[PDB]
This record gives structure tokens, sequence and C-alpha cells, in this order.
């Protein structure tokens, strides 16, 4: 089969050097001229940067001089001046090109930091723009005289050089020298050469370099590009519409900076082309060419000589390369965003009738954004002649065509976004629900994902127009599809504030109300007796229930009994579905037990049950929370009888230690420590004081005298319940709040005694304003902090994807609790949850297999091996994936918001990324920085040393600043000797025995050693515990998991030891590696294969090394990464997210998954 | 050390040039004239250049030309012209036939008369380039017989230029020679055919160019020395003079203009001004060249300093508004009315608004506005020249609409419709053409549109279409 | 174009010269005039209204 010619569907993409003859490929004419328009018929002036005969036609399908303005002459070249009328979408399209009298030099690759033409040629990079300038003359093929070949010799000396040796000598100067060497430069020979330097002489200096070099030139060569086309012959002109000249309101026009630079480069070029036929002097030609140059440089990449500047404007003139780079950081136009039809944006409101499925949408919202899908529908039904009738229809808002919106909108989700978007959560799909006004309207069960206050708060609508997008709407960004943080397996679906005191208030009985003590047949009696007022909400009182238990064999037993709860949990058992205990609702029902309710629920009842449940628990929670009438007064905040008491005795303390000083029994500072540490315990005694009052001093009487419960005053329930309000705030209410601190860091050893229920004076309020703005300013950073670690870790990993199916390894960590200094920091329960068993774990006794080899640890599996008291289970992770170029699911885990294994295709290393970013708003050495200094690797400020070997050590020689440690293996060889500095205090035992990886100091030590030493298995879980250490602090739940793909895209490269195939000390790709001695393990050698060891870098050094250079385009320093490809004629094959994301096709993974692969597989195939 | 900034590299390279004194520059010129006489002179002696000229003014009175596209003048009207060029054919008449020894007296003369024509700088050139290539026929068949002898039947170049000098020509050396037994002799024989055939043009040239092989080289020769004295001397001066032309591009420094750009146009004019400099009539070469720099700086400035190029009396007419509105802007106290500078200017005067428009310069597409944010102008300007989508389908569904309705007609109504319109067909037809495609032509076919147009016309058709048009 | 020139041959509509710039009151505003002013160049006629 013929292959093909025109246009197929690409693959990948090639860069490179462009020859001159290749530059003439894409110019359609040459520009002769710096004249742009006419300037009174606007039309182009011929041969000029925007010219119709070059570049093509000012108006669709019409000839500039106007003989030929009929659609029907189209590949005419007009006989008066050549234009062929075609679409003016040409003039956007079709090159230039410029020939320059002189040679020029690209300043890419004159003044990249590795100078190109300067490393190639190993000359320097000042000697070349000595050269450059007319400064000096340098020499080129000396042949056997005087002089080596890349000298640089002066006026004087090139003249007696010139006078001693007239041939068999050679020198130039300038662009044409620079073009001279690099074209007489022979690679292969240089290659030959510099292969037999490298073996014969024996220096790390030397050879170092030696290869290095040897290695670039090889590399240029097999890229296919030569030397000479670095100095540029021809000049390419970008296409017009790119640089237009447009018009503008009061006649007043508009143009690109380009322009003003191409123009200039026309100009002086022309000049230079009179100069020599004039014959002028060298001096003045010199000047030429140097402007000519400058010209040229100013106009591809504008400030790495003079930055020209604009005319009449100070402003510096925008140049190709800033054209390229873009700006806002590093943003290609992908990256910081792109506009796009089809969508809308307005203030939110609440909506709590709406199912959890569903959004209020604005009517008009809906008219404008579904235009055209009511215009084809209108005329579908024959409602509308044609498509212009169909808008003067909606135009007109004829009564019809709502119902015809009704229809359309139906079964066609919309996405709704919030402005931070910070986890996939941020952006869902609902159900639209036409509803009359301008606000969106969205349930508050979601208002928790999107972190969205009722405030003023806006959110933005996009319609998915194409089938595929409604079905990925429905099927995946839907709202009950996600019911479950992808960080962690708990729902994000939990009731928020209002609901939650709702069934607090609910079920928590006082101590006597009406009904105390009978008895009903069941909770519609028990309902009926409330609504009727017979009833209290909360009495304590026996009914007889219907419980049911799924325990059987996927069957629901059923159980009925008589129940001593209250009335409130008797009417809310109503709506708790099938195989739920009654043991659920029979507690207080905080904000904590409601969530672990709706746990429960979805991990037995499964999903839709799960949903509507949670639904009618919100449905229940306000409707019931609005019954209670709940409410805050001034009154409703106690402060305790005993504070003034306690605010004296501590003020006692503070003139008994002043008097100890004034009578120097103590000193200033130990005065000062005092005086605080008495402060700062009689806030605490103050604190426990409003504490107690507050919470239990209810006191109540049943049939007898007195009993005294949990307190009903308002804001108590508010702050326990977990609606809203907590002790800290609480005790700033009502008990006197803390001690401040001055902006240096102090803290004032007079703390505020008045409180907020009381006035604060003047005083106490001008130090707590600090507080506040130290808060809001530290907050506001945390987040860009925050955005900013998720930037590094999505560029890190990304690509990452589930590829295959089970990679098959045993390999895997070992999980155990994590058993901090008290007891259980975490348990062994969450930690190994939803993963997968690396092998088959025992009983206490044997040949009894409970779990099987690999298999999902669910909730019941997790609680079998509790029944049992295993304590140890090693498990599978994404580090140890024996999976190259991805992670095989098998070794993920289940988690997603769907209990189910994680599905093939799914992009892991985003969905990690963004949850561990996510959280971190609320981090506070420690913190947030702690956890970007752990993520990147950073060896510590005075970190620790380990042992370099086992066994037994001692301490050699003296003082020089290091005082050796010498080591001694028992079997093998001495040799080791570490060099420690001796005024740092070691800890080693000098007559004692160290393991390697043991402490010979103290300090925090780098991940570097910790894997060097201790092992692969040993960092990844000293990252894994520090960083969970950090968040856990904070109380953040993060699986493990994620972490654990950030720290295989950590350790991603590694250095070669041995040899057989590739160079020495190489960092590089383990996938490449690995896969690379698994091959020669047989066949090929029969084993060549080479040792390695692993390396550790971190996070934004990982994400530098990027196959794909368009990838790398986009986030990394544009003009390098773009050179540094374009040297070695690099070859991106496309394969990631970033990159086809970029170019705009589908994406690699999830639905895309399936076309690049069935792609992939074709391609290096039949 | 060099600073870069290329402005530097040239002001420290040019300022190593030192100072003309008084002297030095009648010096230079003098060398100047030297040199060029040289090539005059060179010119005079070559009878090619004369019968040249002489066949030029055959053509100018036969009115295949102009006197201008000959002569810029002698030293010294068509009438003394054809008497003057009646002089220099007499001269060649006359030294034609003495060159039968006492020729030279009058080949001296027939020079003399040539040198009083003052040929246009063109003509000259066409002159010295035709010498040059004739040069270059010369040199053709010398490396011809030169190679054929030393590099291919392997002859020495010592014993190769012994018969050479003073003939070159005739047979004495090619074939009286290679009898002579030497060890590079008998091997001229394979290449013989090949060289006295190419030998033809050789002798040949002293037909057309009226000189032996000798004198061919001498003359232009000669010329090529005194061109060379003369742009030596020359590139001297001006090289001496760059100072002023820095001195003058500093008044026209914000004109739009780069610096050094300023100054090289500037040097272009000292270029000219050097080129046309006369000392002999005792005007200063510094106030003299001051002029011609100044013209090559403000006529540079006119011409491309602007991004739409405007003529040079638009851009005068300009600024004498500018001075106007000057002296009005206090004396007005307010400011001159739009037509107010109007008056005071001659022409038509409502030319005030074009002029004042068309003189702005644009805007850069870059101009940031606002926020400091990366939104500048041109992420503003939208695209007028697109087609709303809104509309596209209503193409798309009108193609549907006429095309469902031209199948209500017969099938001769429809193809008559079609084609009196561009409908699904190249262009559209004249009724003529319509006509002879329908074999029934003229005033019938049209009636037959007319009834096509009735019946799409009074709807069950017509509701369709009608909805079309808003 | 062909078509859009049958149509204007069947209805005589003639095609103005003129495209209509007229302001009009932004989508979905809605309120009450309290103000005209009209500013013209010093030497064109003043309209009507003005
Ligand atoms: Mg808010
Ligand atoms: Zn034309
Ligand atoms: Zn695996």
């Amino acid at each position: 089969l013929k292959a093909q010619t025109k246009t197929e569907e690409f693959d990948a993409i090639k860069i490179a050097l462009a020859s001159p003859d290749m530059i003439r490929s894409w110019s359609f004419g040459e520009v002769k001229k710096p004249e742009t328009i006419n300037y009174r018929t606007f039309k182009p002036e011929r041969d000029g940067l925007f010219c119709a005969r070059i570049f093509g036609p000012v108006k669709d399908y019409e000839c500039l001089c106007g003989k030929y303005k009929r659609l029907k002459h189209r590949g005419v070249i007009c006989e008066k001046c050549g234009v062929e009328v075609t679409q003016t979408k040409v003039r956007r399209e079709r090159m230039g090109h410029i020939e320059l009298a002189s040679p020029t030099a690209h300043i890419w690759f004159l003044k990249s930091l590795p100078s190109r033409i300067g490393l190639l040629l190993d000359m320097p990079l000042r000697d070349i723009e000595r050269v450059l300038y007319f400064e000096s003359y340098v020499v080129i093929e000396g042949g056997m005289t005087n002089l080596e070949r890349q000298q640089i010799l002066t006026e004087e000396q090139y003249l007696d050089a010139l006078e001693e040796f007239g041939d068999e000598f050679d020198a130039k100067m300038g662009a044409e020298a620079i073009q001279a060497l690099l074209k007489s430069m022979d690679l292969e020979q240089e290659c030959e050469q510099l292969r037999e330097e490298l073996n014969e002489t024996n220096s790390e200096t030397k050879r170092k370099k030696l290869t290095k070099r040897i290695k670039l030139l090889e590399a240029f060569v097999q890229s296919g590009n030569k030397p000479e086309w670095m100095i540029l012959t021809v000049l390419p002109v970008l296409p017009p519409d790119l640089r237009p000249l447009v018009p503008l309101d009061g006649g007043r026009f508009a143009t690109s900076d380009l322009n003003d630079l191409y123009r200039r480069v026309i100009n002086r070029n022309n000049r230079l082309k009179r100069l020599l036929d004039l014959a002028a002097p060298d001096i003045i030609v010199r000047n030429e060419k140097r402007m000519l140059q400058e010209a040229v440089d100013a106009l591809l990449d504008n400030g790495r000589r003079g930055r020209a500047i604009t005319g009449s404007n100070k402003r510096p003139l925008k140049s190709l390369a800033d054209m390229i780079k873009g700006k806002q950081g590093r943003f290609r136009q992908n990256l910081l965003g792109k506009r796009v039809d089809y969508s809308g944006r307005s203030v939110i409101t609440v909506g709590p009738y709406l199912r959890l499925h569903q959004c209020g949408l604005p009517k008009k919202m809906a008219l404008e954004l579904f235009k055209p899908f009511i215009y084809g529908k209108l005329e579908l039904r024959g409602l509308a002649t044609t498509i212009k009738a169909a808008k003067k229809m909606v135009e007109r808002e004829e009564a019809v065509v709502w119902d015809i919106l009704d229809e359309v909108i139906r079964e066609h989700p919309v996405l709704l976004n919030r402005a931070p978007t910070l986890h996939r959560l941020g952006i869902q799909a609902f159900e639209p629900v036409l509803i009359e006004g301008k606000a969106i309207q969205l349930h508050p069960l979601v208002c928790a994902a999107y972190n969205a206050d009722f405030d003023g708060d806006q959110m933005a609508v996009h319609v998915p127009l194409t089938l595929e997008a409604q079905l990925e709407a429905r099927a995946l960004m839907m709202s009950t599809n996600n019911i479950l943080s992808p960080a962690n397996g708990e729902p994000i679906i939990v009731p928020s504030q209002d609901v939650v005191l709702g069934l607090y208030y609910m079920t928590r009985d006082c101590v006597n109300a009406k009904g105390e003590g009978m008895v009903l047949t069941g909770p519609k009696e028990a309902e009926r007796l409330y609504r009727s007022g017979l009833a209290s909400l909360h009495a304590r009182v026996k009914v007889r229930i219907t419980e049911y238990e799924k325990d059987a064999n996927g069957e629901l037993v059923a159980k009925t009994s008589l129940k001593d709860t209250t009335v409130g949990r008797a009417i809310l058992w109503m709506i708790v579905p099938k195989g739920l205990p009654y043991s659920i609702v029979n507690q207080a029902l905080g904000k904590k037990a409601i969530s672990k309710m709706l746990n429960t629920c979805y991990r037995i009842l499964g999903l839709k049950p799960t949903v509507i449940f949670a639904d009618q628990i919100m449905y229940t929670g306000f409707a019931y929370a609005a019954r209670s009438g709940a409410s805050v007064g001034i009154d409703d905040m106690v402060i305790p009888e005993k504070k003034h008491e306690i605010i004296s005795e501590a003020e006692a303390e503070v003139a008994e230690i002043q008097e100890q000083f004034q009578s120097g029994l103590v000193t200033a500072g130990e005065r000062y420590n005092k005086v605080i540490d008495i402060w700062a315990a009689a806030n605490d005694r103050v604190s426990k004081a409003m504490m107690d009052n507050l919470q239990t001093e209810t006191v109540i009487n049943r049939d007898g005298q007195e009993e005294k419960q949990v307190s009903f005053n308002s804001i108590y329930m508010m702050a326990d319940s977990g609606a809203r309000g907590s002790a800290a705030q609480i005790r700033q209410l009502a008990g006197m709040r803390g001690l401040m601190a001055k902006p240096d860091g102090s803290i004032i050893e007079t703390p505020i005694t008045a409180n907020f229920r009381e006035g604060l004076n003047v005083l106490q309020y001008f130090i707590s304003t600090h507080g506040a703005r130290k808060g809001l300013a530290d907050t506001a950073l945390k987040t860009a902090n925050s955005g900013y670690l998720t930037r590094r870790l999505v560029d890190v990993a990304q690509d990452l994807v589930v590829t295959e199916d089970d990679c098959g390894t045993h390999e895997g960590i070992m999980m155990t609790p994590v058993i901090e200094g008290g007891d259980v920091k975490e348990p062994l329960r969450d930690r190994v949850l939803g993963r997968v068993t690396a092998e088959d774990v025992l009983k206490p006794g044997t040949a009894d297999i409970l779990v099987p080899r690999n298999t999902l640890l669910h909730e019941q599996w997790c609680d079998l091996l509790e029944e049992n008291s295993v304590d140890a289970v090693k498990v599978r992770s994404v580090v140890s994936c024996d999976t190259d170029f991805g992670v095989c699911a098998h070794c993920y885990g289940r988690d997603l918001a769907r209990g189910h294994i994680i599905n093939k295709g799914e992009a892991i290393g985003v969905i990690a990324a963004q949850s561990i970013g996510e959280p971190g708003t609320q981090l506070t050495t420690g913190g947030l920085p702690r956890v970007a200094d752990l993520f990147e690797a950073r060896r510590p400020k005075e970190p620790a040393i380990l042992a370099e070997i086992s066994g037994i050590v001692s301490f050699g020689k003296e003082t020089k600043g290091k005082r050796r440690l010498v080591i001694t293996p028992v079997d093998g060889s001495d040799p080791y000797e570490e060099m420690i500095p001796k005024w740092r205090q070691l800890n080693v035992f000098e007559g004692e025995r160290v393991e390697r990886g043991d402490v010979i100091s103290d300090g925090p030590e780098a991940p570097h050693d910790i894997l060097r030493l201790r092992g692969v298995h040993a960092v990844t879980r000293y990252i894994v515990n520090e960083v969970q250490d950090v968040y856990r602090l904070q109380g953040v739940k993060i699986n493990d998991k994620h972490i654990e793909v950030i720290v295989r895209q950590m350790l991603r490269k590694a250095t070669i030891v041995n040899a057989g195939s590739s160079d020495f000390l190489e960092g590089e790709q383990v996938e490449y590696s690995r896969v690379k001695i698994a091959n020669r393990e047989l066949e090929a050698n029969g084993k060549v294969g080479a040792t390695y060891s692993r390396d550790l870098l971190g996070i934004t050094k990982a994400s530098l090394a990027t196959e794909s250079f368009i990838s790398a385009a986009s986030f990394q320093e544009t003009t390098r990464v773009l050179t540094e490809a374009a040297v070695a004629g690099k070859r991106d094959e496309l394969r990631g997210l970033k990159e086809n994301v970029i170019v705009g096709r589908l994406i690699p993974a999830g639905t895309g998954y399936a076309y690049h692969q069935d792609r992939m597989r074709r391609r290096a195939a039949g | 050390g060099r600073t870069t900034d290329p402005v530097r590299m040239y002001m420290r390279e040019m300022g190593t040039v030192e100072l003309l004194t008084r002297e030095g520059e009648i010096d230079i010129a003098k060398r100047i004239e030297d040199g060029i006489n040289q090539v005059q002179c060179s010119v005079a002696e070559y009878p090619e250049a004369i019968t040249y000229l002489l066949e030029q003014y055959d053509r100018v009175e036969a009115e295949e030309a102009r006197l201008s596209d000959l002569i810029t003048g002698f030293v010294d009207d068509p009438e003394l012209a054809r008497e003057k060029f009646a002089e220099l054919r007499a001269q060649y008449v006359v030294t034609r036939d003495t060159i039968k020894a006492t020729a030279q007296e009058e080949i001296l003369k027939l020079s003399e008369v040539f040198k009083q024509f003052r040929l246009v700088p063109k003509q000259f050139d066409y002159l010295v380039n035709s010498m040059r290539v004739m040069m270059d026929r010369v040199r053709t068949q010398e490396r011809l017989i030169m190679k054929l002898c030393v590099e291919q039947c392997k002859m020495p170049k010592k014993n190769f230029i012994t018969l050479f000098t003073g003939n070159e020509t005739s047979d004495t050396w090619f074939n009286a020679a290679i009898a002579m037994n030497k060890p590079w002799s008998e091997k001229l024989h394979d290449v013989s055919e090949e060289v006295h055939r190419a030998l033809q043009k050789l002798q040949q040239i002293e037909e057309e160019t009226g000189l032996t092989i000798e004198q061919v080289k001498d003359i232009n020769r000669r010329m090529s020395i005194g061109e060379a004295k003369a742009r030596r001397a020359k590139k001297e001066m001006v090289e001496a003079n760059l100072r002023l032309v820095i001195s003058i591009a500093k008044k026209y420094t914000n004109r739009g203009l780069q610096f050094l750009d300023l100054i090289q146009e500037g040097n272009i004019g000292l270029m000219k001004a050097v080129d046309k400099f006369e000392y002999r009539r005792g005007y200063k070469f510094s106030t003299y060249a001051t002029w011609w720099i100044r013209q090559a700086i403000t006529r540079s400035i006119a011409d491309q300093a602007r991004t739409i190029r405007i003529p040079v009396h638009m851009i005068e007419t300009i600024n004498k508004l500018n001075r106007i509105s000057r002296q009005m802007l206090q004396e007005m106290g307010r400011e001159p009315t739009p037509e107010e500078l109007a008056e005071r200017m001659l022409m038509p005067e409502d030319k005030i608004r074009k002029v004042l428009k068309i003189a702005k310069e644009p805007i850069s597409m870059e101009t940031p506005i606002g926020d400091d944010e990366d939104s500048h102008l041109g992420d503003f300007i939208e695209d007028t020249t697109l087609e709303l989508p809104l509309d596209s389908a209503t193409t798309e569904s009108l193609r549907a609409a006429t095309h469902d309705v031209l199948a209500g007609l017969t099938a001769r109504e429809a193809k008559v419709l079609r084609m009196r319109f561009g409908i699904d067909m190249n262009t559209d037809y004249t009724l003529e053409e319509v006509g002879k495609q329908f074999d029934v032509t003229r005033e019938r076919i049209r009636q037959i549109e007319a009834k096509a147009l009735r019946k799409l016309r009074h709807p069950s058709r017509s509701e369709v279409l009608r909805s079309f048009l808003d | 174009t062909p078509e859009e020139k049958l149509l204007r041959a069947i209805f005589g509509e003639k095609a103005s010269d003129v495209k209509d710039s007229s302001l009009r009151v932004p989508n979905g505003v809605s309120g009450t005039v309290i103000d005209v002013q009209v500013f013209t160049r010093d030497g064109v006629e003043k309209d009507k209204r003005a």
C-alpha cells in the first residue's frame, strides 16, 4: 500500500536546526522592503512585511488589484500582481525570508548558558564574542606553521604571522570566521582522537571532561545537524497576521512589536548591501555588520545584548522568544488558562430542597447556554421554519421555548466548578433544574468538597457538548459517583453544620420530659406521639424495633426487640435503611458518629442506599434543627463565677515574683519566665472552670429532688455536636483569651484578662490586632505555598498512570501500626486497609491461610485480620512495582471514590499530587515548609552521619579540622576511613561495633544516606512516616499510597556502577536500566549485566528530566529547553499527559487510554 | 575593554584615525585626481572604446536613443554636440588608415578628442566592464594554452614563458618549438589539436579590439592601478572625516531612528561628498561635506523612520502645522481651533483633519492595560473578519431551502433559474448565454424566468423562503 | 451569493448600503431615561433634536 504524502493524523514531532535551503522551503517570497502599507489605500506595498504577493490576499477569495473577484477563480495567479486568490486565512500561514548580506550568529546558540557554538568548537564564549565584534582575529585550519587552530590573534600579530606565512595559514574575523570554523570542523576525527586520548592518560580531571565532550560530539553527529546552521545565512519572516497591523476606532492603528524589529533587520541589511556596492571603507561596513548582528539578535531574542526599545515608547519591544515564553511565570496559554465557549458563572445560593445529584440553574443562563441545542430542537419538532426563525423565537422569548428547554435539559448534565480548584472534587457534574432568578443553587452536602461558603463565592458552569462528554460527566464527574475522598476512603458527603445540630438535638436525652418511661409499639407511633405534643422529642423510653442484619450469606436476617432508647432516636430510625443495626442511632449522634453512620451504610448496603440515606439525613437534619428553635443569646455564654478570684490569686503571684526581683532573689529572665508561667497556668484554670460550668451545670429534677446532666445550653450543643465552634473559641468567648505576642516573637507578660462577652479596652484590642493581621497574612501566604507545592507535585508525577494489570511481584513493604512512644498514634487496620497482600498470612497457628496471597483487603478481610491477633502484614506498594513506565493496578490499592480496585488507565500521579496538595492549607522545624523540605530531598542544616559499613570502629590520626574514623569489618578489608570533623560531639562508641546506618552522631539525616546505607524500603519509609507525622499532627488524613507514588517518581533515576553496554556513571531511568539488564541476563551477552545504584532526586529536580521536550517547554525555562533539544534533534513521541494537552488531542489516560493503547501497539509493529 | 554596545566598538575604532591637516586634504585630493585620470586615459587608448561611442552616436541621430544616455556633455547643445562628434569621427577616420610608424602622433591625439567627452557614469561603467571582460576572454586562452601543456602534457612553465612573451599568436611558438627535442617537446603533440583551434579567439581579439594581445593587458592594467589609487585616497579621506558625521548625527537623535543608523546613513553621505568634491574651487571640505551628511540623515529619516511610510511633502506639511500650533498655543491662551491652523496654511484647509490623523504613529499592540497583568492591548482586539456560526448554519440551511424549492418547478425552469444565478455552478450566465445553451433564445428565456419567479412568489412555496429575510 | 441573489430576485428587496450601528440598551437591564446630551463638533450643523 502506498504509504502517504498529504495530511494524515500525525504522530510524534521533531525539532532541529534549520538549513538555509530548509528555511527557503517555507518562504514563499523574499521581503525586500521595510514598507508595511501604502498609507492611503491601506493595501499592502508589494515585497514588504505585509504583502499580498508573498503572503496572501487582503480579503477572502479576491485578488489585490481586483481583477479576479469571483469565487470561481481560485488556483489563479493574477497576471498583474501575482496573488493566488484564496481565503485570507493563508495570510496566517505562509512564511517568508530575508537573505542576509553577511552571515549572522543566532543569539540562542551564542548566549545559551552552555554556549553551543562555544562547546561544539571547544572555544570560550568571550573569545567568540571578541571575534564577532571584530575586536580580534581568529585562526582557522592553521595547517603546520606556528599556530593552533582555534588560536586568537591581534591586528599586529595577524600581520606579522601573515608576513611570515602567506599561505598554509588562515585567519578570519567576524561572523564569517566563526561560520568558517564550524564548517571546517570534522566531528568524526575529533571522536577518534578523543577516544584515544581518553584511553591513554589516567587522571580524573582529564577523562571526566574527555568523556563528557566525546558524548556531546557523537550526540550532535547522530542528530543530523551540521554546525554551520548555528550561523544564520537566511532569516525567516513570520506570517503577517501573527503580527497584524489591524485598524482601531478613531482611525488609529495598532501593531505587534515584531514589525518594528523586523523592519530594522531589513533596513540595515539592505543598507549593508548598499555599503558593499559603494565600496565603503572597512570601519564602516564593519559597524554595519555589527549593527545587523544586534538587530537580528534583538528580533530573535531581545535582552541578551542591548534591550532595544520600541518607537516613541520606553517599554522594551517584545521579541519572538518573548512570544514563545509567554508570562505569569511558566505558562504556555494552555497552562495559565484558555477562554471556553458554552460556559458561564454567578453568585451561588443554597437550595436545600435539591437531591444530591442536581443543582439549581438560572433560567436565563440555561437559555443562553443551550442556545444551539434549543435552535436545533425547535426546528426538529417543526416549531420554527428555519434556524434564523428559531433565533428570532428564543430572542423574543416566546412562551413555547421554555418547554423545549425543559426537553434539552433533562438528561443533559452540566459541570460546576469553584475558584480555587485543588483536588478533583473542585469540579462536579450535576443535573440542571430550571430555576427562576439569577443565582445558581448548590446542594449543601457538596459545599464541603468545594470549600464553598455562602458569603458571595461564585461558581462557573460548563456544558458537556459531545455525547462522550455527557457520559463522562454522568459516569465520572457526577456528584453521586464521588461520595468518598480520593485521599482517604472516608465520606466527603458528611453532613456539615445545621444538619448535624438537627440530628444531635434529635437524638439526645434530658433527665425528665413528657412521655418518660412509657412504651410504644414502633417508631411510627413514636413520631405520632411527638408531633401531637404528647411526648417530648428527647425522653428515655422503651420501644419495640425491628432491625436487620445481612450477616447470613448475601441475605438479610431480621430481629425484633424492646430497645431502651429515646423518642428522637426512635423517630430517626425510620430513615435508616435495612441491614444497619439500631445500635448506630441509639447514641447522641455527633458530627463524628453521624459520619460513621454513612460510612458503615456504604460498606454494607452499597452505593444507592448510601446516597438516598445521605439525602434523607440532610432533609431531616434541616427540618428538625428548624423545629428545635436553637438560637444564640448574650446570656448563652456563661462566665465562671470564680474567674475574678483566679485572676486575683494569679495576680498575687506576679507581684510576689516582682517583689523577689526587687530584692534580687530572682534574675530578670527567670522572673519573666516565672510570671509568664503563672499567667499561663491561670488561663488554663479559667478555661477548665468555664468548661465545667458551661458543660454540666444544668441541674434538674426527676421524681426526686435533683440530678445533673450535660447542658442543653445552645452554644454548648453547637460546639459539642461538631456543628460549629470549638473549645478554644468558646474559651475566648467566656473565659479570658490568651497571652498575645509582640511582632518580634516575644510574648507579652500581661495577658488579656477580659474576653468578648465583656468588653476589651484600648490596649487589649490593639494587641489583638497584630495577632489578627498576622493570621490573615500567614493563611493567605500558606494558600500560595500549598499551590506551589501541588504544582511541583503534579509536575513530578503526571504521566504516571495505571498501565499493566498485574506485574506479579511478591515485593512490598512491611505494614505495622505506627505505635509512637505512647499507645498507637494510628492502627494497623487503617494502614493496611484497601491495600493488597504481598503474600499469604498466618494465624497464630499455621497451614491455615486466612488471606491467600494477593487479595484486596476490604473491611471484612481487615476485621478477620483483627479477630486474630496478627500484628504484621506485608503489602504491595506502588514504589516496588515491577511494571516499567507506569503502575499495575494490582500494586496500587483499591482506593477511589468507589470501593472497588483501581481501574486500568486511571491517572494516579495527578490524583496523588492533588490528594497531598488540597489539605496543605490546614498545615502550620515542622510544618508545610517541612513537607516541602522532605519532598525536595534537601540535606538538613546540621545532619547526623551513619556508619558506612558494619564492624568495630576506632578513632585515628589527629586534629586537622577532621579527626579520622577507621572502620574494621570482621572478615572483609578495612580501608574505609571517613573524615569526621571532631568539633562535632560524637555518639559512636570508640570500643563498640556499629551496624551500617547506626548513629555516629546526632541530628536529622539526609534521605540520600538512608537510601544508600539503609536501602530503598528504608528511605521510602522515612519519607512517608515523616511527612505523615507532619500531616497527622494537624489531623489531616492522607493515605500512604499517594506519598508512595511521589516517592517512586523521586527515585526514578539511578547511577550505574558496572558496565558492558552503556556508560559508567550516567544517571538514568531504572525502568530503562532494569528492563535492559533483565534483557541482558539472558540471550544477548550470556550475562554482561551491569550493577547500578539507586538515586534520590528531589521532586523539583526529578521533574527536570522529561523525554518529551514539548512537555518540558511548558513548566521549565522555555528558551533553554528548546535550544538544548534542538541541537540533539530530539524527537518527541508525546505519550504523556501535558504534551497531549498542549497539542490538543486525547489524554493517554482514562477514557482516552483505550485510544492511545490501540495506537501505541499499532505503532512499532506490523 | 569592550563593553559591547556597538556604538562603543565603533567610537573607539574610528577614534584611532588621526584628524587631517589642511595640507593633507589637498594631498589626498591630488592623489584622487591622479588615480582617476589614469583610468580615463586608459579608456582613451582603447579602439573599441572609440568605435563604440561612434556606433552609439550613430544610433542617437537615428532616434534609437537620446543625447542624455550617452554624454552628460563634453568639456562644454545638440548642434555643438553634433559638430564635436563630427570632430571625434574625423580623428578616427584619419588615425585608422595611418596604421601603415608615424600613426602614433595621431593615435595620441585620437585619445585627446575622446577625452573631451564627459560620459554618463553608466556608459563609462559599461566601457570599463567591457574591457575587464575582454581581459577575462584573454585569460581563458592564456590558461587553456598553459594547462594543456604544463598540467596535461607535462611541460615545465620555465621553458613555457620563453617563446610566449612578445608573440602568443602566430605559429612560431606552437609549430616550431615542438621539434626542439626537449623532454617536454614530443609531449606537446597529444594536445595540439585542442590548442591550435582555441588560438582562434585569441588571434581574433587583436581584430575586434584592434590591439595585439601585448597592449590589451598593459592598458587596462594601468587602468586597474589608477582605480586602486583612487579608491585608496578617497577611503582615506572618509575615514579621516568620520568625526564630522558623528557630530552632525547628534542633532537628529530622537527623530525616530537609532544613533548608529543615523551615523551610518551620514557616513554614506560623507562617501558621496568625497565622490563629488573638487578642491580646485577653494571651498572648504568641512562645510561642503556637512551639507551632504545632513542631507543623507534627513532624507533617510523621512523615508524609513515610520511604520507607515509617508511622502516627503506630507511630512514637511505636518511640521509646518506644528510650527503654527506652537505660537498659537499660548497666543490664543487655550489652543487654536482644529480649523484655525487651516487658514494660516495655503492649501484647501479641510485637509487638516486627514493629514493630522494619518500622521499618527500606530500604538504598540503590546501596550499594557490594567492590573499590570498579561492583558495587553492586542489581547482585546477581536476578529471582525470572522463569520458567526449562528449565520453559517443559516447558509447551510438556505442551501437546503433553495435546493428544495428548485425541485418544485419544471426541470427547464429549474435549469434556467439555476443558470440565471450562480446556484451550484461556476460563475453565472448572461441571458444570451442561457439562450445558446438552451437553443431557445433571447426574450423567450427571460419570460420563463418571470413566470418561474411567479410560481415561487405566491405562497405554498413562499412560506419557507420568506422567513429568510429579516 | 447565488441563492441570496435568487432570494432578492423573488422578493424584490434592495439590500441597503447602510448597516445598523444604533446604540441599544444592553441585554437584560431595564430603566427609565432621565436625560440626554448631545455633543457636536464645532462647525457641524446641529441636528433637530440637539
Ligand atoms: Mg468564602
Ligand atoms: Zn492582481
Ligand atoms: Zn506492581
